[PDB]
């Protein structure tokens, strides 16, 4: 009798532990992707930006060049 | 210049995983063994 | 004595598994937080970079074409 | 020319090291629980 | 016999919940470590950004008034 | 005009599949774990 009911608890809380265990992986799983999708935007973010940065450059290297060729 | 509107950064909703997260933490209670 | 010994071996353990998952909601709602906050500023900076990369690309036209006017 | 500000863009940081701690502790605590006979 | 096989399926469980987590804390640890990472590098951006935007903006009010004296 | 250069921007990725693919694989072997009088 007491045997049973030490056999049935722990296999409720082990049936609760599995649920938890699942729990934490499907959580860890969802938190790595968005945290590497967020990665993958800032390095995107990051490149397009020096590449703009590299854009604004030449430009005003240009109309700077064009002012001293003015005056 | 470059477009970059498109960047988007997504975010997580993980509230379900806490949530049964503390319910078991509450429920394992209901487990402990009294002789 | 040995059920006594299962029995509260048994409640140990389940309390140290309770604190334990306590624990794992607690950092989990933390990096939840901590994520969508850092998704929030990614948007929000990607949103203001936009509009600035519109000022200045507006502000070089104009610098562009009232070069053209001058020669 | 004005262009807009960005400063008071920042990112926090999150600190779950206790947590952490708690549960490597946790994980080494269990063995005062296992049964022997 | 049955106290046995208790014992023995309580040292196996317990053994399994030791590794899960484990594994939960490297996993919480890495995902607060890269986390952390990219807020610095986003923190990092913000900065260096608001200093070429600075500096943007000084060469176009410079560029401005130059146009403005030759016209 | 030099603009600062931020290609050293860097945002890291994680690889924490191990511990997903563990938690996943002792939420399956517990079931061996059960009590059976």
């Amino acid at each position: 009798e007491n045997q049973k009911l030490i056999a049935n608890q722990f296999n409720s809380a082990i049936g609760k532990i599995q649920d938890s265990l699942s729990s934490t992986a499907s959580a860890l799983g969802k938190l790595q992707d968005v945290v590497n999708q967020n990665a993958q935007a800032l390095n995107t973010l990051v490149k397009q930006l020096s590449s703009n940065f590299g854009a604004i450059s030449s430009v005003l290297n240009d109309i700077l060049s064009r002012l001293d060729k003015v005056e | 210049l470059g477009d970059i509107s498109g960047i988007n950064a997504s975010v997580v909703n993980i509230q379900k995983e806490i949530d049964r997260l503390n319910e078991v933490a509450k429920n394992l209670n209901e487990s402990l063994i009294d002789l």
